[PDB]
């Protein structure tokens, strides 16, 4: 099952044409460049997972440029502020074909704690979200199972090749939600640690 | 085999286009402009005559053009500089007070 | 003789098939992919230096391939052409000229 | 005929260098990302392939299938004129760079001279990328950094000018064979840091690092692979002029200058992940105060030391 | 500048260098997430679950 | 008394944290790369301990209205006693690498510089009131939480 925006469609994918989507998907998902884009906690935990002790450049994604032409992902790490909200939209319309949306945070996901005046709740009010992860902050561990559930879906979908010869129309893959996909292992946990030991 | 009357016709022909650029253009930058396609153009026409000859004096006045070209591209844009800072434009008829 | 033409050759298609590879990937980056004050002037005075100092360089680029024929009376000239080149950049450093702070 | 085979073998010579240095460019770059790693106690991207060496094609692909955004109200030309700029004067200067005895591109009479040229012609690339992008802040960034590259760049030729008259001639080849004894970086080694600054600095690295905020796709692409180009071509430069080029006793010469090579840009690596950066008045001061008196210094003491052997 | 804190700032640069040149022969602080499994604390607070008593019920 | 060294060691960890953070965010400002992501490696460390005594990283919400929200585990010395071995050796190693660095100090010394009477007029705390002299720190001149008996 597939998603258009230029609808629920099926799979269009010829086979020497499938095996070059595969190869630019996989390039895709293979080189990630963020956004630097500091607003809250949550982005001193994506800075935490940069770094050495966790070292997310190893799925190549260390660039974190400065500029929005140059980045190809937006991490909304933090909360949404009413004053902030335009400036967050400016940053997604100033991005290049083909983006992908990240909310770290509960902030980001729904506006968390703060159900509050000068609070957006969520980024996915006014721009749309490829993954979402929960926490307050995720951990940067969950910031790096976002990013290879971001892979697996750059690695699923089927942009179009090139702006003169194919159909421009974005192919978004419907992909499994993980908590109906891994509810056949949570629910089987029996016994955890008693939480007086360390 | 390259005749010499070749090589002074184009220095010629690129001396005297610097000459329209100095004349035809109000802007004081063009006009620096045209200057340094000229001396830039008889600087070709010493080294032209100089290798014509088998003599290392073109070349040498070449060094000296060079040097002259540099120098005066440093003071006119300096005065370009005072003149945009002075007057807000680059019109060279607008620096035309004194007269008669 | 055939070594020096043969040279010339291989430096052409250098240059050739330089700029053709960046060209070609120019042209490879635009063909794929989907679509969707005043200044001051210390600039225009260090590049002004530059300019002339680069001028006393091409002199000292001039006279360092030649030392050995020209002997000591080339030393001497070129001794007095870097102290007058010294003199000057002395003169600018000392009156704040390429001091860039105020 | 046999002149047609050896020009076709020459030329077949000079594009195998042109290639393996592009190539040795990029996988330098990758080599960038894996030595930062190392440096800095972590891994790099070692992911992508077998040990990592697959990242390359994957961020190349990436790059081309970027959707290149030129600026609406931009000099379309001029911006997109800087990048072949970056690249081309940079592989053109090492294109001068004798890698082996016979397999060298051309034995140009000026040589040292012709790297004047390109690294000259190099600040329009950086000059056209301010202008272009039609950003008043990428215009005082580009403005800064062209100040900063000329002001160091104004001491490059005088560095090289120790080594240019201790080997009495302009070509390459009589530079690495005046090294038969003792290499350059003993009598010239004021002329060896002054050249090692100057390089650093125009080609614009760590600590002389904006103007680069308006492109993207390939653009960006030809920009860093034409600073990584001039990395190699600055590397191989002071590698033919101060470390013997690639004379060497036991090892085959290519394998000499692969490794001299390979250290010098491990020293490039080691110098951006070690120093911070110095600010934009210091940086003037040291490179007009201190730098260009040091050359002439150094080209004044040589002379005299020439003329004094020569009795 | 004064030479002797040029001559300083020189060797506390090769020093910051001979620094970072013996930090490329440690050992990797890295966490090799996810082939490496992350060690969590029995107390972390994550996933939220509803347990049963050892009867076999939901507690709540 | 057990709650107020409890309290202190936490509130003690977390300010290694932040000025850990603060000291490689400023040699990072300044140039420097490296000591970002030691740093980073020994609030790890710091976040491993916090981890056992709390259950979270960043915000623990773990001080409580009378107390503390749970009791220390059994083992959490094992882990102070592991961090204190590892800080002092890195701590110098940073100093040495980048904050005895003189470009580092021509970018930082005499930059932004104030007396006492503009922080007291301004109402700046922390050490940017005790650079200037004025030794007012709140845990020795209006001691809270049993900071007396350290
Ligand atoms: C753009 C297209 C370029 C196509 C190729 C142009 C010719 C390239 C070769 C060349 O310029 O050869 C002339 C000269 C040879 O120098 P050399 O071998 O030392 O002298 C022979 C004996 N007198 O070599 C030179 O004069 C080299 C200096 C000019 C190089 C210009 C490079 C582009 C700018
Ligand atoms: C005569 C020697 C040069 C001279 O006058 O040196 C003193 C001069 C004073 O320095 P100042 O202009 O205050 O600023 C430099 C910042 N350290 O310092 C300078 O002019 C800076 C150093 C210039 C050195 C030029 C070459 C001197 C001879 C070798
Ligand atoms: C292909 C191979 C090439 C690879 C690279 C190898 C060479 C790297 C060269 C890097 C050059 C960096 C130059 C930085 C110059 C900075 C000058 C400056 O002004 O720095 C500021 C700092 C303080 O300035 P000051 O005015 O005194 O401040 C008072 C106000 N607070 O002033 C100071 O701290 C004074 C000291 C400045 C630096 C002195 C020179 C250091 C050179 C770099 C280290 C080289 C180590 C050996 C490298 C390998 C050699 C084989
Ligand atoms: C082949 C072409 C390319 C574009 C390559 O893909 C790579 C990306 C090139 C290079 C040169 C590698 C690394 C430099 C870099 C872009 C970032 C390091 C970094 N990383 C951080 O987090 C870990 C930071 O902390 C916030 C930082 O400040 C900094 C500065
Ligand atoms: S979700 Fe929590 S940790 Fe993240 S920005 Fe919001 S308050 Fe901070």
């Amino acid at each position: 099952d597939y998603t258009l925006t230029r609808e629920i469609v099926t799979d269009p994918l010829n086979v020497f044409m499938g095996k070059l989507n595969d190869m630019v998907n996989w390039g895709r998902k293979n080189s990630i460049w963020p956004y630097n884009f500091g607003l809250s906690c949550c982005y001193v935990e994506m800075v935490t997972s940069f770094t050495a002790v966790h070292d997310v450049a190893r799925f190549g994604a260390e660039v974190l440029r400065a500029s929005p032409r140059q980045a190809d992902l937006m991490v909304v790490a933090g909360t949404c502020f009413t004053k902030m909200a335009p400036v967050i939209q400016r940053l997604y319309d100033q991005m290049l074909e083909p983006k992908w949306v990240i909310s770290m945070g509960a902030c980001a996901n729904s506006g968390g704690m703060y159900d509050i005046y000068s609070v957006v709740q969520g980024v996915d009010k006014f721009i749309p979200v490829d993954v979402y992860i929960p926490g307050c902050p995720p951990r940067p561990e969950a910031y790096m199972q976002a990013l290879m559930l971001l892979q697996e879906s750059i690695g699923k979908e089927r942009r179009p090749l090139s702006w003169v010869v194919g159909d421009q129309g974005v192919y978004r893959a419907n992909m499994q939600s993980e908590r109906e996909r891994k509810r056949g292992e949570r629910i089987a946990v029996t016994n955890l640690r008693t939480p007086d030991e360390i | 085999m390259i005749p010499l009357q070749h090589g002074l016709i184009l220095a010629a022909i690129l001396f005297v286009l610097g000459l329209t650029g100095l004349v035809i253009r109000r802007n004081l930058l063009f006009m620096l402009i045209g200057l340094e396609i000229m001396i830039n153009a008889s600087a070709l026409a010493f080294v032209v005559a100089g290798s014509y000859w088998g003599q290392t004096d073109g070349q040498v006045m070449y060094i000296l053009a060079i040097s002259l070209a540099a120098a005066e591209a440093s003071i006119g844009l300096a005065l370009l500089l005072q003149l945009h800072r002075r007057r807000q434009n680059l019109n060279i008829d607008s620096v035309s007070e004194m007269r008669g | 003789s055939t070594e020096v033409i043969a040279h010339h050759w291989a430096f052409a298609i250098f240059l050739i098939v330089a700029i053709g590879l960046c060209c070609l990937m120019l042209v490879g980056g635009w063909f794929l992919g989907g679509r969707a004050l005043r200044l001051s002037a210390k600039f225009y005075l260090v590049a002004m230096f530059f300019v002339i100092f680069d001028v006393e360089a091409l002199y000292l680029f001039a006279w360092s391939t030649s030392i050995r024929e020209s002997g000591w009376v080339g030393f001497v000239e070129a001794a007095i052409f870097i102290f007058v080149l010294l003199a000057g950049l002395v003169y600018l450093v000392r009156i704040g000229a390429l001091d860039w702070t105020p | 005929s046999p002149e047609l085979i050896e020009i076709l073998l020459t030329i077949l010579k000079a594009v195998v260098i042109l290639l393996v240095v592009v190539t040795c460019g990029a996988f330098m770059s990758f080599g960038e990302r894996r030595l930062l790693g190392l440096f800095q106690n972590r891994y790099g991207p070692n992911r992508v392939g077998w040990g990592g060496s697959l990242q390359l094609v994957a961020d190349m692909i990436k790059m081309f299938f970027k959707e290149d955004w030129i600026p609406k109200f931009s000099d379309r030309v001029i911006f997109t004129l800087a990048p072949m700029i970056a690249f081309t004067s940079l592989l053109l200067a090492f294109a001068i760079v004798p890698v082996s005895p016979g397999w060298v591109v051309a034995d140009l009479n000026i040589g040292i001279l012709f790297f004047l040229m390109m690294a000259g012609l190099a600040v329009y690339a950086v000059l056209f990328a301010g202008w272009s992008s039609n950003n008043k802040y990428s215009l005082l960034g580009a403005m800064r950094a062209s100040a900063q590259t000329l002001s160091y760049e104004v001491f490059l030729g005088l560095s090289l000018m120790g080594v240019v008259a201790q080997a009495g001639s302009f070509n390459m080849t009589d530079i690495v064979n005046s090294q038969a004894h003792v290499w350059n970086v003993i009598p010239q080694f004021f002329g060896f840091i002054t050249f090692a600054i100057a390089g650093v600095a125009v080609c614009h690295r760590h600590p002389f690092d904006g103007y680069h905020i308006e492109y993207s796709g390939m653009k960006f692409g030809l920009f860093f692979v034409g600073e990584y180009i001039g990395i190699v071509t600055i590397s191989a430069l002071m590698v033919t002029l101060f470390f013997g080029g690639w004379q060497g006793p036991l090892l085959p010469p290519f394998i000499w200058f692969a490794l001299k090579t390979a250290f010098f840009m491990m020293m490039f690596i080691l110098i951006r992940a070690s120093l911070p950066r110095p600010r934009y008045d210091q940086v003037m001061s040291f490179g007009w105060k201190i730098c260009l008196p040091l050359t002439l210094i150094n080209l004044l003491v040589t002379a005299a030391v020439i003329l004094w052997q020569a009795q | 500048m004064t030479l002797k804190e040029l001559l300083v700032g020189f060797g506390t640069q090769v020093r910051s260098i001979w620094m970072i040149g013996l930090h490329a022969f440690a050992k990797r602080e890295t966490r090799m997430y996810p082939e490496e499994p992350v060690y969590l604390p029995p107390r972390y607070r994550g996933r939220i679950v509803l347990t049963r008593d050892p009867d076999g019920e939901e507690r709540c | 008394d057990r709650v107020n060294v409890i309290r202190v060691m936490l509130s003690e960890l977390f300010r290694i944290n932040s000025h850990l953070l603060y000291i490689s965010t400023f040699i990072q400002d300044v140039g420097a790369m490296t000591p970002v992501f030691f740093a980073f490696t020994d609030r790890q460390k710091i976040y491993d301990l916090v981890e056992a005594i709390t259950g979270f990283r960043m915000h623990p919400a773990w001080f409580r209205i009378g107390g503390v929200a749970h009791d220390l585990p059994r083992g959490w010395d094992r882990l102070l006693r592991e961090f204190l071995d590892w800080m002092p050796k890195r701590l110098a190693s940073y100093e040495k690498a980048a904050l005895q660095n003189t470009i580092l100090k021509g970018r930082s010394q005499g930059v932004a510089a104030y007396g006492a009477k503009e922080a007291l007029e301004w109402g700046t705390t922390g050490a940017g009131l005790r650079a200037t002299g004025i030794d007012f720190d709140v845990r020795k001149a209006r001691p809270y939480s049993g900071y007396e008996n350290f």
